[PDB]
């Protein structure tokens, strides 16, 4: 996942956001951490939280 | 209120730009220090 242009994905192991390759980006969760994925095709965006 | 003030009166924001740029202030530290003060 994310490897390729076809995923935008977010790796909380290390702290990284793939799309083509990977970016740092955020942290990485603990046990039971729930990660919130947001898309806005308005504005075209992808938010992590 | 504050906001609107801000937008409302030219001359508030650009006091505002200058303190910011004469102080050096980062503003991009403040709002992401979080992450920064975590250090990961």
């Amino acid at each position: 996942l994310g490897a390729d242009e076809l995923a935008y994905v977010f790796n909380g192991h290390r702290g990284q956001r793939w799309h083509l390759g990977s970016e740092p980006f955020g942290r990485p969760w603990q046990s039971g951490d729930v990660v919130g994925c947001m898309i806005d095709l308005t504005e075209n965006t992808i938010i992590f939280t | 209120e504050i906001f609107i003030y801000w937008s409302k009166s030219h001359n508030f924001k650009r006091e505002e730009q200058n303190f910011v740029v004469q102080n050096e202030i980062n503003n991009m530290s403040f709002l992401t220090a979080d992450s920064k003060s975590k250090m990961a």
